[PDB]
């Protein structure tokens, strides 16, 4: 079976690129003909986004000299102008014109998960129905190999253009494929402009150094593929065989010797006996009408029948099988299997408290880690063109200049799915535990809550007075 | 190795004979023909009386039910070397790519081979009408005889007795030999088709070529067929009540080329004379274990490991067409 | 088995859309001869949208430089408009005349659920019932071909007219085929107006870039069918061999040698020992009278019976097969069978929250994906309206104007299914914990609970005046 | 199996229509020999309707400028007026003069079950038994038909004459067909009047657009009645073969070939010894009394015996394949057959109030889709009449007239079934928590509660008036 899927012994990097056409075509079969995939992104997803995934701007304002209070104020400017721009009905803030930023991180991050990297480029839009001239297009990542197909090279590496050291210079975007009849034509990208600005966003994660692509799946799933081909054949055969009937004719007859000698004469001259006996058993049958049920019983002469006699007769394990192997490949692949696919088997409170708070601690692992680049990419191209419109107004005592400290200036968080629930019971003593000590900040609390200390101060403060004026109790 | 729906044609241009008289397709799931299986002609008058009703009406049991269809399967290589045709300037950085030179090529092999199999089709069928007998045969294959039984009177010849030649060039009218050889050829003749010099000698006549109505007076459909095969199909024109063609198809054969048609022959019967397409096993494992035993045809691309470790395309048939009613035409040597 | 079914090695768009008709088609049969199919669609409409699909508008006050106040005020006139245009009577919001904002909806969800897409289309209607006469057709997705069913083109692809960069500018709509003998014929279509007005609303969501249609059902539904036809088949084959009896009659005779040479002789020349067995044997029956129970034993004059030997004969094993694989596919689809059928197995209390739970959060996902694009782009349709007769005012310190900001003034959310009941002691200490720590506002409180705060203190003015004056206790 | 049930593979509506006749009529069949359909449509019934389907008038008084408080009377006014009219002792408000209000909903919803579709007509009674001349009687389904049971056809579509846009203009209406000899004669009948007065009320539930039918049963309970038949065999096999008895007579004799000998003697010419063996035995069952029981075990003369070797002898399975089974079209057609039968099996404490909460919304959501329409109908003829009659009083100030704002006029929700109790703690911690929280207002209360809160206060003022004057304690 190790015969139709075969690793070589080396690097990681160097086992996988020579194979990669065959290993992600497999896995496209595999996450298009099998739901797990598809539940998998779908979890990966409302664990890591959710609902939306929510920018807070920190500029260094400690160690650009900053106030707190004007970075905070320059914050709510730029968030104000961030969530206006975001929330576009139109679908129009990508050049394909049908996807929001809801979207773009969602294909951003559904492709860093199938193939471990996504590809996004900051081009100019001119539809003036925004202030901002800038989309963020991505790209397929069939887009990039080498110009013409041509395998790998000295410094043209599978696409991507690098020195010695491996600094990634530029890319090779072959012509999209779409319809099935376009030739491909390589065209060059580079990574990021000179002075900072991250034209082409290239988000993968490296297992190794000088590694140029990111994680498989099918490369871990083909054992499912063909455990569910086995088990789907074995209990096709078993539900065909559980009353398979043999209905043949036997009789007394087979006098031996005679039997033998009459056979052996029929062959040299004395086919008439065979001819009459066929005849009389002919007769026979059409005067028995021999009939077992609502079927006729298929024409069987005496002196023949099938020996049906079977293989061994064990129970067929298939069972703790494929529980050991759905718990083995489920908390392999990651997600645990009594969700994607439900059991609720012996499943007690431990278990399910435990099980959760390690799943979502790993799931926040994961957003902080293939999320947050996007983000602050995304971010920072579109701080840069607000700069650049003089929407927003940057510090008058900016110890540095923009250009100069985008990082610095630019420096942000996101907030991912809302507020957790799981217990409840666990939720609301943490929360009062932590608000009576005084143990978690408007930061981490709003981090915890999913929700914003100025707003809930904010509407409390309405709350208070909406109930003492139409007589409420505050 | 391309997939099995990469088949796409649209091209259907048969010379009129599987396509107007040989429609009548039959594939099996059994590797011969078995005509007594074929309901054919059904038995089709008798009632029964206003009280109750009869027996049971069967496939009425043909005579001869065994005969081995001509399963031909071909191949080629559509190996990534060759320049290919290249229709006017279409973008030929396409053609620079190995996967669109290997899919259209792919198509041009298969092409190639369905127009292979519709020649050696229309050879049998011209074999078919105009004797009766067909030769399944072949190299490491007995030859078969396989009749549908054409009968004496519908092979009687025109040298016999006195010859178009030697007759009248200007006051003899064929027309009374047009309807001698037509009464017994049990039904309406409504195509005089003859090959180049039979219709030539036809129509030295004089009587022919002032009967003849070279005008459309569009009266069926052929004119519709010639117009789409307007390569060895040769609407000549009416002559009054009946529709004059020509038929100077060819096949090229392995060295050389020569037409379909012998010297001078004609078949006299008409349009919608039943034609049988019976058609055999398809020996393929593919074809087996999704059930296109039973087809037409069968296309694959595929790729050899080993020692002939290469990429073909593969096309499959087992066709054994042949006409119900041999009685129906009357095959005429002419003078 | 493999054979009836095939899946192409290739991505995803080019491996659906060329066999679109018959995975299409196949979901069709499914989800007719199927109930799980209705019971799925019935769910996610009662945890989608329920009851009703509530619309709230919140123009960017802080952005547009538009007063909290004014806002709030201009937000009331709209909800007041929308909800009594909503909620007419006559089913007149339709083109086809029958159906209301809910079904709308409702188809809508429907179809993007089935074929991964929906199509709606703002016409002018000219019944002057209403003020507005803008009504919304949806269109069906068998309308979008190629004109006259041509295959995919260059640009013209599946029905679509796009770039090369994929921008879709129109689509080709084939004419209605109900009653079953109309002729299609394509008409153009365009997406969207160049002003920025929603005319044909087409959403969908894309799997990967260039993808011009949504998800299926069937092409991970056939093996439901398939089970259930073999555990149907097996079940009935199984019931009607527990007690296959053959009764047929056997004899000593059987002389060997002495019956093989009366068999070759009855052969040859001497039958008449055949008759004269036959008729002694049939005289046997007819005095004997050979009657097992209430029928007659089928006549067997002696030396031949029926071998039903049988098969193997252990469990089938279904059980866990059947468990294992309604498990798997049940958190495959998405909605859990132990209510997709109902099971009670073994079920417990962090069992039922915790799985109702994680449903409940990720029904919200997919009513935030798939909801909110319809209401946004049906309530800028109706505001656009709105805006032309004068209904409502805009502010009159209008930032951009409406055409211009269209996204920030026509910002909305909008409220599904209605409040959240599970186990009650939950929601309840969860009420307490907010109202008495201020950790929840004015609009996710009124999210939580279905309700709206403005309303709710109104109405608890009128209980503690009316209390007051009866004489209760507020 | 499959051939006596078959479905096409193409749209829902034109995959049933042509088959419709027989698929309505094994869906009687069903409903008619099985309790099934009985017991889900009085359940149906009784969370829907239950006892009584109570109107509320709510004007849209802000968006008229209607002050609340002359609404709130007006409403009063009507809803007293309604009250009585409905409260008919006599039957008298159908045409039938054989139906109240509670057996017009109750008819309505269950044809509107069974076939998806009800059709009421608003007929001028001259009965002035009443002040008001309107009755409504109900319209058979099998009376749509194309005129004289003609096919389909471009505009007239199994009975109903649309346009190519597919707007329900009318409808043919065959004759009545009982007594079983009334010729069918088909009638033209609009579905509304221009004026938007509701004539022919037609409340169907199209799956998709175009469909002018509603959802069937029979398509889904076809494998319940083969299922009981199986199992019913089945049952009567096992029952009558557990102990099926051979009783025959053998004896040693069989001298092989002295035996065949003989019998080919007899045949050729010595059938006295045939003869005389059966007075033998004759004498010898006459000298014996062979007899077993209280019966006499049957004739059989030595030498012929029944061979009754059985199938195999596994369990049956039937047992888990019915658990199974039940269960899934259990939660298929939708509720529960753990009280659609009622088992009590292992069934635990978050079981019962999960299952019960979840059915009870899904109902509340049944409810609100298929009665509101019937109820608003019948409330908007019944208003239009009213206001015709002068019996209630339209505002002054109506901002709209009655005729245009029909709708906003006679805006209306209704309650269904009485106040739900499941577990008692459950219901009476919400409320206090409600009543202590102000969370609850009049509108949600009373729709809680199926109450009224004017009478519960007015009532109240009741109770504490006569407890302080005969001196109990308020």
């Amino acid at each position: 079976q190790l015969r139709s899927w075969n690793p070589p012994s080396e690097s990681v990097d160097a086992a996988l690129l020579p194979n990669f056409t065959r290993g992600n075509a497999r896995a496209d079969d595999l996450v298009r003909n099998n739901g797990y995939a598809a539940n998998a992104i779908q979890l990966h997803q409302d664990h890591i986004v959710g609902s939306f995934f929510r920018l807070s701007h920190r500029p260094s304002w400690r160690y650009l000299g900053i106030g707190e209070e004007e970075a905070r104020a320059f914050s709510r400017e730029v968030e104000a102008a961030w969530k206006e721009f975001a929330e576009d009905d139109c679908c129009c803030i990508d050049v394909e014109r049908k996807r929001t930023f809801t979207m773009m991180i969602r294909e951003g991050v559904a492709m860093h998960a199938f193939n471990g990297e996504l590809f996004v480029q900051a081009t100019w839009d001119t539809s003036s129905s925004r202030l901002f001239r800038t989309q963020f297009r991505m790209v397929s990542p069939k887009r990039i190999s080498n110009p013409n197909n041509t395998g790998d090279s000295r410094n043209c590496r599978a696409g991507v253009q690098i020195n010695d050291s491996g600094a990634a210079l530029g890319y090779y975007v072959s012509e999209d494929g779409y319809p099935g009849w376009m030739p491909q034509k390589w065209t060059w990208i580079p990574r990021e402009l000179p002075g900072g600005r991250a034209s082409f966003i290239h988000v993968f994660e490296p297992v190794e150094d000088g590694q140029t692509r990111g994680a498989n799946v099918f490369y871990s799933v083909m054992e499912q593929m063909k455990m569910l081909d086995t088990l789907q054949n074995t209990q096709l055969q078993s539900a065909i065989v559980k009353a398979m009937y043999a209905a043949t004719i036997e009789s007394e007859l087979d006098t031996q010797s005679a039997m033998d000698f009459i056979l052996g004469a029929n062959s040299q001259e004395q086919r008439e006996r065979l001819t009459g006996w066929i005849g009389e058993i002919a007769a026979y049958y059409a005067a028995a009408p021999v009939r077992l049920g609502g079927a006729k019983v298929p024409h069987l002469m005496p002196g023949d029948s099938l020996n049906l006699q079977t293989a061994q007769d064990t129970d067929n394990g298939y069972s703790v099988f494929e529980q050991s192997l759905l718990r083995y490949i489920a908390a392999g692949l990651g997600v645990s299997y009594e969700q994607l696919s439900r059991n609720y088997a012996q499943m007690s409170y431990s278990t399910a408290r435990a099980s959760a708070n390690e799943s979502w601690a790993y799931f926040m692992g994961r957003r902080k880690f293939v999320a947050s680049r996007q983000a602050s990419q995304m971010f920072l191209c579109w701080l840069e063109e607000a700069i650049v419109r003089r929407v927003v107004t940057l510090p008058s005592k900016a110890r540095f200049s923009f250009q100069e400290a985008r990082s610095a200036w630019g420096n942000c968080d996101w907030i991912g799915s809302g507020r957790m629930a799981i217990d409840g019971l666990k939720e609301v003593q943490e929360a009062v535990m932590l608000i009576e000590a005084g143990l978690s900040t408007y930061e981490k609390e709003c981090a915890k809550r999913g929700d914003d200390y100025q707003e809930i101060f904010a509407q409390q403060v309405r709350e208070t007075m909406e109930r003492r004026a139409a007589g409420l109790k505050p | 190795a391309q997939l099995l729906a990469a088949n796409e044609q649209k091209f259907k241009f048969d010379p009129l004979f599987l396509r107007l008289f040989f429609r009548e397709s039959y594939p099996f799931t059994t590797e011969k023909v078995y005509l007594s299986q074929i309901p054919g002609l059904v038995n089709m008058a008798l009632y029964v009386s206003p009280i109750v009703s009869g027996e049971v009406i069967r496939s009425r049991g043909g005579s001869t039910s065994e005969f081995t269809p001509g399963y031909v399967k071909p191949k080629h290589e559509v190996n990534p070397q060759m320049t290919l045709r290249r229709l006017p300037d279409e973008d030929p950085q396409n053609l620079a790519d190995p996967a669109y030179r290997r899919r259209r090529i792919i198509m041009q092999n298969m092409r190639d081979e369905e127009l292979a199999i519709a020649q050696v089709e229309e050879m049998q069928a011209v074999s078919a009408v105009l004797k009766g007998k067909y030769t399944m045969t072949g190299e490491a294959f007995d030859p078969v005889e396989v009749d549908m039984g054409r009968s004496e009177e519908n092979n009687i010849t025109q040298s016999g007795g006195t010859e178009w030649s030697k007759r009248d060039k200007s006051t003899y009218d064929p027309t009374d030999d047009i309807e001698a050889y037509a009464l017994n050829a049990s039904g309406v003749v409504n195509i005089i088709v003859f090959d180049p010099k039979g219709w030539a000698l036809f129509r030295s006549f004089k009587a022919v070529k002032e009967k003849l109505d070279t005008r459309r007076g569009s009266n069926s459909e052929l004119e519709t067929a010639v117009k789409d095969l307007g390569k060895a199909v040769s609407y000549k024109g009416m002559y009054g009540d009946v529709a004059i063609v020509v038929y100077s198809g060819q096949y090229v054969e392995n060295g050389v080329k020569k037409n379909f048609l012998p010297d001078n022959t004609m078949v006299l019967g008409n349009t919608q004379a039943r034609g049988l397409r019976t058609y055999g096993c398809i020996q393929d494992a593919d074809a087996q274990r999704e059930g296109i035993n039973a087809s037409a045809r069968y296309p694959k691309n595929w790729v050899t490991t080993g020692d002939p470790a290469r990429e073909f395309t593969m096309i499959q048939s087992a066709p054994l067409m042949l006409l119900a009613d041999p009685d129906e035409f009357v095959s005429v040597q002419l003078a």
